[PDB]
């Protein structure tokens, strides 16, 4: 998942 | 033909050349002198009014003659010589004066020719007033000016995001008289924005609207389905009714985009994060970087709009804190504000807590910016990003804020002679300036804060902690080989100086 | 019907038929002489403006006239006598006295501000500056000043990709004021890149509608419905009111273009990788080839872009690598300075290294390239290669790079489906004709050779497999039983080159 | 054989 949406 | 001298002189002579004169008492003379035919006499002999006979003289006469002569001896002749000294006093003041006007003002109300209707016309956002950055706006106008000579040129008003380059380019061409009116005849500002590979197609369609005339507003065709060669073709065509035009190209994105101001030979200030773009255009490229608000500048902003000024330590201290947060930020130094309730220091100290404890969202506010809060806008400026660039900054959370650290100190926790860090750390400065570079004294980077809490809630919850234990290791391999003061070689095997900030992060990610 | 000469001169001389002029003072002048119809004077008289009235005058009058007479037996009659007398001085100037014309009666009305015009018009791109290749885009403005004369022509500015031929045709227009005012007078710059069969035919709708006039763009068929026959007759057509117009066609790759050009008896300059594309051409063919950038000349093109000059031996040896590396090409260097961040030759060196291992990859950036990194461009080089001489390509990675090596040696490593290995070096011949990747050198024996940015494409783009198979099947009939080339005595061992061969292999085990 | 192309 490494950030957001990103 | 006649020149526009000689124009204006058959033209501004009109509230005269009504009240007497008769055509047909030059006709002959000028169906003698050698300018005139029959068929144009029977054009201006046989008329109704004498306004129809004047309208027809002063558009035939346009064409067979070489200059304006015969109808200056020719008034001599007529016993009407008050238009005649008239227009040989004006070719006095034509041929003989080397020194007329210069382009400038002549009558008044400039503020409302310009100001409203050429800046409202060209779709100019409603510059800044409150304050205004003296200096970046300036050199703007200066260099805006530099170029007015120029067939095609780039003007980069490149910085951080919630940087203020919009506005700084509101405000330049909203203060002068010169560029819009002077310099260049008209303004078209376009905001980009665009990501497809449709945007920068679809951009240069609603430039090439901007450009067209109010009739054929209603034609507006399902333009869409045209070739990219012939909007090109048609911009350049509706192009020839456009002298000196100047183009802001608000928030660009895609090098296609310049690539496209480019091979249309335009005239561009743009606004931009992201400044490599600029190596599409082979040109005159001249950059204007728009750094972070200096913290006396800051001072200036809170100042402007009713902000009380610190007294005791640990309130200078605390504007401190927001300013060194707010890593000089126009933006969130407004969302602080506008979220600043009752005024006091107190709570805006109360904001300076939930900003540690709750990243950009604890401040996120409604403002004049576009973006809610400074970090949806850059997400964007995160998305753009080479795939491994997206991972050094993914990263770069583990490093102390506004702190400079070496190259190989950075080397332990950025992916892959160990240089090839510094091109990451360039290119992602480059790219939104979110980090920070420094020559000498040694090869150095370095982060600042409000583009750390951007990365704080927002780089995935674990990686925060493996960098910060990828560290800890590599940083006991360079213990196995063995202020304005960068951190020595001797001391590299101790990051335990920053030990608080690194304290707190490690508080976040394992809680 | 006039011809290109007399639309020329109605051409030169349209600033003026705009300063002064009206069609409705001409209409009655002739009806009488019988060049003109009631619907002719019926579509001319009534405009609401004049260049309407003069523009339809120009084009009816293009077609109508059996000749060029009643329109200087007039601007005589109705005082604009300034006008007939320029246009019989440019037919006496042709007729009579030929030559004479460039010179005298077409070259005092140029201006540096109407070139930047008919540049932008015609789509030729903004000129490079910061440095011009010198000899060529010299001697391309010789050959194109050579051939206005003529009716219709070939020029070919063929090289590598990336070479610079692009920007030479740019800097060629935008140098002179004579090749766009007196040698020719319009200029339509179309860049093709076709590969699909209809890519040839969109290209000359794009002309048809390059030529066209800005009404009559309002009005836009389904064009894209409509025969190939009729796309070339509407050309030829919409042709006439285009008096000598340039052509260049940026980028051609399919052999389909040259035809069409051709047909439509066309003056084309075109840009190209592969050459052979001019066998579709029965005509005064003429090439020029944008080759690497001379040892020299590289020097010049980064002092130009302000980078500081070596002094130690080994930093002039920094930039003997890079202009060894970057086997003398524009776009890569100009990767290579993109990508110079502080300046240093230090990172240039540096560079110099991420090359090795990493190959072009290690360099791709932003340029003024329509392209990343010369291996996006060399890729289709690569797939329009007929299916024999693509397998050939893949093979000489397991080469020496920059090395002069005889045909027998690539008859080793290269494919085919008896005793003389001719074929080998057919194979080669169409390979450095046809993107112009490898290096013919016809004496003291057969050699052939690969340049440096064509190997390091190869190397990090055939298959990792191929590669060690070419140093075996080397290897294999290897045994049997400085400017020099290497020997027939002492061939039996490439053991000379074993430097850029033990690098392969550390490669190949990776 | 070609990465690709
Ligand atoms: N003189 C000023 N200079 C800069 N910012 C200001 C000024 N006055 C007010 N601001 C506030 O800061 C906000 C952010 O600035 P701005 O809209 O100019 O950024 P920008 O350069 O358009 O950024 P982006 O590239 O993210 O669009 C403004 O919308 C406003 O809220
Ligand atoms: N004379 C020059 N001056 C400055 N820069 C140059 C020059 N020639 C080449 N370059 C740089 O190298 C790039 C490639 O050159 P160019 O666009 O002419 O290639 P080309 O010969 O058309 O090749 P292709 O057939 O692949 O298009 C340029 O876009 C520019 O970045
Ligand atoms: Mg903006
Ligand atoms: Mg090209």
């Amino acid at each position: 998942p490494m950030f957001n949406f990103m | 033909m006649l020149c526009e001298i000689e124009c204006r002189a058959l033209s501004t002579a009109h509230t005269r050349l009504i009240h007497d004169f008769e055509p047909r008492d030059a006709l002959t003379y000028l169906e003698g002198k050698n300018i005139f035919t029959e068929d144009h006499s029977e054009l201006i002999s046989k008329m109704s009014t004498r306004l129809e006979r004047i309208a027809n003289f002063l558009r035939i006469y346009r064409r067979q003659a070489s200059e304006l002569g015969p109808l200056i001896d020719f008034f001599n002749y007529n016993n009407q010589s008050h238009l005649a000294d008239f227009l040989e006093d004006y070719i006095d003041f034509a041929i003989n004066e080397p020194d007329l006007l210069r382009p400038v003002v002549i009558a008044p109300q400039f503020s409302r020719q310009m100001l409203d209707r050429k800046l409202l016309l060209g779709n100019v956002p409603k510059q800044m007033t409150c304050y205004i950055r003296e200096y970046h706006v300036d050199r703007v106008i200066k260099k805006l000016d530099e170029m007015c000579d120029l067939d095609s040129f780039f003007l980069f008003l490149h910085g951080r995001a919630g940087s203020g380059k919009s506005v700084i380019a509101s405000q330049a061409l909203s203060k002068s008289d010169q560029l819009i009116g002077i310099n260049y005849d008209s303004i078209v500002w376009l905001k980009d924005s665009g990501t497809a590979p449709k945007s920068t197609f679809d951009l240069f369609t609603d430039i090439l609207l901007m450009l067209k005339s109010e009739d054929d507003l209603l034609n507006f065709p399902s333009v869409e389905h045209v070739t990219s060669v012939v909007l090109k073709r048609m911009i350049c065509n509706a192009l020839i009714d456009r002298p000196n035009t100047l183009f802001v190209f608000d928030d660009v994105v895609q090098e296609e985009t310049i690539r496209w101001a480019q091979e249309l030979r335009l005239r561009c200030l743009v606004t931009t994060r992201d400044v490599e773009i600029s190596n599409a255009a082979s040109q005159t490229c001249e950059f204007i970087e728009v750094t972070s608000l200096e913290i006396d500048e800051c001072y200036d902003f809170l100042e402007a709009y009713g902000m009380p000024m610190p007294v005791g330590e640990k309130e200078e201290d605390v504007l401190n804190k927001t300013i060194e947060l707010s890593s000089g930020n126009p933006a969130t130094l407004m969302m602080f504000f506008k979220s600043c309730e009752p005024k006091t220091f107190e709570k805006m100290a109360q904001l300076n807590n939930k900003l540690e404890s709750r990243g950009l969202v604890g401040v996120e506010c409604i403002t004049p910016y576009s973006y809610k809060s400074l970090a949806m806008a850059l997400q964007r400026c995160v998305e753009v990003l080479s795939d491994e660039d997206r991972s050094a900054l993914a990263f770069a959370v583990v490093m102390p804020p506004g702190v400079d650290i070496p190259v190989k100190l950075w080397s332990c926790v950025i992916p892959v002679l160990d240089d090839e860090v510094a091109d990451r750390l360039k290119r992602l400065s480059k790219r939104g300036a979110l980090l920070s570079g420094k020559r000498m004294p040694v090869l150095t980077f370095k982060i600042d804060h409000i583009i750390h809490m951007f990365l704080k809630h927002v780089v995935d919850a674990q990686t925060i902690a493996n960098g910060i234990s990828i560290l800890e290791q590599r940083l006991l391999e360079i213990g196995n080989n063995n202020e304005t003061v960068i951190r020595p070689e001797d001391f590299p095997k101790f990051m335990q100086l920053h030990q608080k900030f690194y304290d707190s992060l490690k508080n976040f990610a394992c809680c």
